[PDB]
């Protein structure tokens, strides 16, 4: 009928908007923040996907770890989570952030950024290459494209 | 009237849209879960209310032009500019421009 | 006639007076005070006199007021008495402001002496020690 | 002399836009009393007529006085004409 | 037909500012060996409707212990200011005729301090409101020089009438006539827009957004009215139009130019700025404008 | 990088700063002593990346 | 053998405080600075169409 | 390459078009094909309030000349 | 006398009365202070407009002039009144007594 229609067809409009434009903040923690300002850099141009480079906490889409998360420091990366507006989605770059990497036995690393927050997409690698960060968010891209809010909110 | 009429349409506008922009994302359900007091700002927003009073004096000026009396205008017109010089100059040389 | 629209520009002004005069949070006593300038500024347009009160609206309201609110930040019956005549090719308020400087050559020493007088002062106030 | 010229030079480096501005300033008040086109402004300012010419009552003793705005009596703007 | 005017206006600029966003990144990102959006569009043309409906369908983050009143204001005058100040401006034929137009223009550049006084204050924050107190100095700090090299500037014109500036500009452009006057001005207008490089600090940040390119737009635009004439002809004033776009779009081009060229000030150091080289030589500039008339018989008609 | 900064300020000027770090302690010195020589070396590669 | 980076002493000469002072007040090296990004923006960017092309690797 | 970033800036330039000439053509359309009367001094409005007067359609911009001169 | 004035001058006795009010915070006192000057700017516009007095003209702008000035002197005081006691309250300013 026309009610699921309409819907279906907002809802493609509405994931298309969302993803078409990515705001992320990063983490830039360790070195695989070099590798994500080197998909910054001109080879690759991140913003010409419509994710521009450095946002801020309050107005961010998407949140990349890009590093180590000590135990120091996940107090502070759970309360820039928390602030961000949603929807919010968090990509885990690299060993260290994925599982602890070459500090997962350590006394003061955290095995794996999803203890501290939920996680959409994982790119392995030590470093990822830049175009490995690019095919994880596209694949975000892709994974946003697939979501479908509307159509849950009619059929309950 | 028409300029009451703009206005009224700019503010209308703009009210609508920020209005839509609080309530569009309000309608689906989510989680939902000091002294210093530095002189020196005071100091140069009392500097830009002198300087703006006396620019209020020179508003004037387009019209005062056409007077037959241009040598007392010049002279006067004159004064003022200097006058403004003098107090730039005065709070320069006090100190009162630094940080 | 719109039902008198000097006395309802007028009633508004009283109306943000007493708003503002009940001394409510210094900023908002400060913002009835602007809305209340702004409904003078108004009044004085509606009456002709058009660089007058585009003098309230900026230098009262965009200096003055802003100042004011910078200061607080920190802390914690018409259309009958008209005339009947015009103009001629000149706004008659324009000449009369403009020969401040033929006519008003005391005013303008006065007012200039006291101005230069007043940044002298505020320095040797605010100096403190 | 000396010291005159060696301050002007030491002030010209290193504060150029004080040395510029006193210059400007120093030339606005001092040529108008020395241009011979003030008066000329002046003069324009007089002939622009702002108001209507109330006509006076003639009485036999104005030959001075046109009669007519065409007539040679009166002031003329073939200096405006030339400027 | 006033309403339709009033909306063909309003509505062109906002689509303007949507995509100055657009232009802005595509430069920048050419004079960075790089490109800008090219995805999003046939030539990224459709980012800036992604972008606004992003931005219009995330949660908005209310302080939750803010004013309220103040929190809902700000934007609502930042945007009403930045569209009436389009208003007065004649592209050749004004919206509204006014007399003082400029002085106009003026009063609601200074009430545009208030939203940023306005947000810092409601942002219940000691650190926001110290960078609103920053913000709201260096505006009024500026818009003080850019009073008093407008008032010098309208000495050749006659008045403050927007439209006569078309009428003073007929044969020769106002730039040679003075140019350390539009030098000063167009530094003026960066640093009152608060653009680089004098940049130090949901929905209604969108608003703000739009407030801040608009005035970019509209004080550019007022620039080449003020400093470019072009030639009008009452028979054919659509050459005019062209003529008059085409220079506030090069301008605002230099703006993003200058934002991609140059490091940023200090507080202190722009402040400086002002207060001692531009304001020593706006009053300078200015007595020798109002000496400069006179001395020459070259008074403009108007009284 | 990754800073806390803890700094009191007087106005504008700058009167103490106080740098707070460890917020990428992964303890690096301790992890090689179980590592021979040649398992060690790639530890070097991310102390200054 | 070592070098002086910072080294170097102005000329007092009327030229070349003519210079500097026409330097300090019509922006030569902004406008110096402007025309090198506006040249660097008449060059080809350095960007790849990431999926269609791929960036270079090695056995 | 550069002229890539044509695009945008045209359409950006069309936008600005539309309110200048927008506003020419409605000032011909209300003033019957002539350019908005301006009206500073009082004098010009007085002008102007006695063409309205006299065009017998209360209408300023409707011109009488000599043909009605009788 | 119409009623325009009337209310000017309304207006002028409401911010006077609110200024002998002293509730409490001394920047009221200023803002009440100014209300008064606003006020009294806007019927001297009247009256000098209405009147056709055209030298006259040149009085209201002098007027603002002339208090803003004073206000600036005012802001002063309150600002050092702060610095020594934290808050621009009223009370604070009972040292010196009948
Ligand atoms: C005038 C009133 C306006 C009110 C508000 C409306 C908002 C403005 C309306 C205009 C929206 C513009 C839509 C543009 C969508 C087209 C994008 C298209 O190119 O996407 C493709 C098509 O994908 C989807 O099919 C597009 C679905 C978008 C929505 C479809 C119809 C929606 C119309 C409903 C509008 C009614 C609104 C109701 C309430 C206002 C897939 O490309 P993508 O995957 O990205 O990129 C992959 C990268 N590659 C290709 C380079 C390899
Ligand atoms: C006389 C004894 C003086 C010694 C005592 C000193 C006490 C203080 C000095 C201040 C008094 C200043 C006197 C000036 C009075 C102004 C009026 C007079 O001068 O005539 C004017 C002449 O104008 C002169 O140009 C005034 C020049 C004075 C201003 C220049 C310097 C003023 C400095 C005074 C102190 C200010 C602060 C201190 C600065 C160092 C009018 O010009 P005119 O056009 O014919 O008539 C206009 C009327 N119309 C339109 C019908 C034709
Ligand atoms: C330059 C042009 C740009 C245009 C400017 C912006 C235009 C704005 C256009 C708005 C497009 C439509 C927005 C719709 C998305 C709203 C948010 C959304 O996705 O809905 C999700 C939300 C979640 O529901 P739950 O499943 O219960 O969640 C519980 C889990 N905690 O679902 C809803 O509430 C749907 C509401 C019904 C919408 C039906 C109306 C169709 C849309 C018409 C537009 C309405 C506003 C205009
Ligand atoms: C906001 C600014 C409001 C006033 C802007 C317009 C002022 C102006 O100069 O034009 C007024 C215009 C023409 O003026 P002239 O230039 O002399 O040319 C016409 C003569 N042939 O005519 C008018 O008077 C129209 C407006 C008069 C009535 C209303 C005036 C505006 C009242 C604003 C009230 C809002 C106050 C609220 C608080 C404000 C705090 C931000
Ligand atoms: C007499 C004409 C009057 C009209 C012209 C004036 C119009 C506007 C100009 C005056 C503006 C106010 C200036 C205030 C003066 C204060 C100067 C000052 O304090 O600066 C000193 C130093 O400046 C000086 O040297 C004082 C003035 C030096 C002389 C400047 C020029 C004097 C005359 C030069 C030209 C004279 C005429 C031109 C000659 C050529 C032929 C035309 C310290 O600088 P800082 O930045 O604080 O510290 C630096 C270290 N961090
Ligand atoms: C014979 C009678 C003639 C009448 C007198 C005329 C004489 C004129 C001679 C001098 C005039 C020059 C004045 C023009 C502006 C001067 C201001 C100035 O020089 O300020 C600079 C500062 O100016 C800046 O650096 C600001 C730059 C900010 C970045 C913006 C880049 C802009 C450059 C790109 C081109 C801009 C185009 C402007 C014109 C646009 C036209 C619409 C000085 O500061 P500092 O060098 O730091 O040192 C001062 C302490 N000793
Ligand atoms: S994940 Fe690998 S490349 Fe990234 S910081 Fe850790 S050790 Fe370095």
């Amino acid at each position: 009928s026309r009610g699921e229609y309409v819907v279906a067809k907002l809802d493609d409009l509405v994931n298309w908007a969302r993803r078409s434009s990515l705001w992320p903040m990063t983490f830039g923690l360790a070195c695989c923040a070099v590798e994500m300002m080197h998909m910054a850099a001109p080879r690759y141009d991140m913003d010409r996907f419509g994710v521009v480079f450095r946002a801020s906490p309050r107005q961010s889409d998407v949140m990349i770890v890009a590093g180590t998360l000590t135990n120091k420091m996940a107090p502070a990366l759970r309360k820039v989570y928390d602030q961000m507006p949603e929807p919010r989605y968090v990509v885990s770059m690299g060993s260290c952030a994925n599982g602890g990497g070459y500090y997962h036995y350590s006394y003061s690393v955290v095995r794996g950024c999803d203890r501290i927050v939920p996680v959409d997409i994982y790119v392995p690698g030590c470093p990822p290459t830049a175009e490995a960060l690019l095919y994880g968010i596209l694949q975000l891209q892709r994974k946003i494209k697939r979501e479908k809010r509307l159509r849950i909110w009619y059929r309950r | 009237m028409n300029i009451m009429l703009t206005l009224l349409t700019n503010v209308t506008l703009a009210s609508l849209l920020v209005l839509i922009a609080f309530w569009l994302p309000q309608l689906n359900a989510y989680s939902e879960k000091r002294l210093p007091f530095s002189m020196k700002f005071f100091l140069v927003a009392i500097t830009f209310l002198l300087f703006d009073l006396e620019i209020a004096l020179l508003l004037p000026l387009p019209w005062a032009s056409q007077t037959n009396n241009l040598k007392t205008m010049l002279t006067m017109a004159l004064f003022l500019l200097i006058l403004l010089a003098a107090s730039l100059a005065y709070e320069w040389t006090q100190k009162g421009l630094e940080w | 006639m719109t039902m008198y629209i000097a006395f309802i520009l007028s009633t508004i002004f009283v109306i943000g007076f007493v708003g503002f005069s009940s001394k409510p949070s210094p900023i908002y006593g400060g913002l009835g005070l602007i809305v209340s300038g702004g409904v003078g500024c108004g009044i004085v347009l509606n009456f002709g006199g058009s660089f007058l009160g585009l003098m309230v609206f900026l230098i009262y309201l965009g200096g003055m007021l802003v100042v004011f609110g910078y200061t607080t930040a920190m802390a914690t019956g018409d259309w009958v008495i008209y005339d009947t005549g015009d103009s001629g090719f000149f706004s008659e308020e324009a000449m009369g402001i403009a020969a401040l400087y033929s006519y008003g050559t005391w005013l303008v020493i006065v007012t200039g002496w006291s101005l230069l007088i007043g940044v002298v002062v505020i320095m040797e106030i605010t100096r403190g020690n | 002399a000396g010291r005159i010229a060696s301050f002007l030079k030491n002030a010209w480096a290193k504060e150029p836009v004080l040395v510029a501005s006193f210059a400007i300033g120093g030339l606005a008040i001092i040529l108008p009393s020395l241009s011979p086109y003030t008066n000329y402004a002046i003069r324009i300012n007089r002939a622009t007529p702002y108001n209507y010419p109330v006509p006076l009552r003639d009485d036999g003793n104005m030959p001075d006085v046109p009669s007519h705005p065409q007539d040679p009596q009166g002031p003329s703007l073939e200096w405006l004409k030339n400027l | 037909m006033f309403m339709i005017n009033i909306l063909s206006l309003i509505i062109p600029i906002l689509l303007a500012v949507a995509f100055l966003t657009l232009v802005e990144r595509k430069v920048l990102g050419y004079m960075q060996l790089r490109k800008g959006p090219n995805v999003v569009g046939p030539y990224g043309l459709l980012q800036p409707i992604a972008d606004a409906l992003k931005l219009f369908t995330k949660e908005p983050l209310r302080p939750a212990t803010s004013s309220i009143s103040m929190f809902i204001i700000a934007p609502i005058l930042a945007l009403s200011l930045a569209l009436t100040m389009w208003v007065p401006l004649p592209m050749p034929y004004p919206l509204i005729n006014m007399n003082l137009g400029v002085l106009f223009m003026l009063a609601m550049s200074s009430l545009a301090v208030y939203s940023i006084l306005w947000s810092g204050w409601a942002s219940n924050s000691k650190y926001a409101l110290i960078g609103a107190l920053r913000a709201v100095a260096q505006t009024i700090s500026y818009e003080v020089t850019l009073a008093i090299i407008l008032l010098s500037v309208l000495l050749m014109n006659g008045s403050y009438t927007l439209s006569t500036l078309i009428t003073t500009q007929e044969h020769i452009w106002m730039i040679f006539t003075s140019w350390p006057l539009a030098m000063m001005w167009f530094i003026s207008t960066l640093a009152e827009t608060n653009r680089a490089p004098f940049d130090l600090t949901a929905g209604p940040f969108a608003m703000f957004f739009m407030a801040e390119y608009a005035n970019i737009i509209m004080m550019n635009a007022f620039t080449a009215i003020l400093f470019l004439g072009a030639s009008h002809d009452p028979h054919t004033p659509e050459l005019y139009t062209i003529n008059f776009v085409l220079k506030t779009l090069a301008l605002t081009i230099t703006f993003l130019w200058i934002r991609a060229s140059y490091p940023r000030f200090r507080y202190d150091q722009l402040m400086h700025l002002l207060w001692k080289s531009f304001l020593p030589l706006t009053l300078a500039l200015c007595m020798w404008h109002i000496s400069l008339p006179i001395m020459t018989a070259s008074i403009p008609p108007q009284s | 990088g990754v800073l806390r900064l803890v700094m009191e300020l007087s106005g504008e000027m700058v009167r103490k700063c106080d740098p707070h770090i460890g917020l990428l302690h992964r303890g690096t010195e301790k992890l090689i002593e179980y590592k021979t020589y040649l398992q060690a070396l790639p530890y070097f590669d991310r102390l200054d990346y | 053998t070592y070098k002086f980076v910072n080294m170097r002493e102005p000329s007092m000469d009327m030229k070349s405080v003519t210079d500097r002072a026409a330097q300090t007040l019509l922006w030569t090296e902004l406008v110096r600075g402007l025309g090198m990004t506006l040249s660097y923006l008449f060059r080809e960017p350095a960007t790849i169409n990431y999926p269609f092309e791929k960036g270079p690797l090695s056995p | 390459m550069w002229f890539e970033i044509l695009p945008g800036i045209a359409v950006m330039a069309a936008c600005l078009f539309i309110p200048g000439m927008a506003t020419a053509h409605i000032h011909k359309f209300t003033n019957g094909g002539k350019e908005k009367r301006v009206a500073h001094f009082s004098y010009q409005w007085n002008l102007m309030e006695r063409d309205r007067r006299i065009s017998g359609v209360n209408r300023y911009h409707v011109t009488k000349g000599l043909e009605n001169i009788d | 006398m119409p009623l325009v004035y009337m209310n000017i001058i309304m207006a002028f006795a409401i911010a006077l009365a609110g200024l002998l009010m002293y509730r409490s915070h001394l920047m009221s006192s200023l803002l009440c202070l100014e209300g008064m000057m606003l006020s009294l700017f806007i019927m001297s516009t009247l009256i000098i407009l209405n009147t056709h007095f055209t030298l006259a003209n040149m009085m209201p702008i002098i007027l603002l002039v002339f208090a803003a000035c004073e206000a600036a002197l005012g802001l002063s005081l309150l600002v050092m009144v702060s610095n020594t006691y934290g808050t621009d309250y009223v009370q604070n300013l009972n040292l010196l007594q009948c």
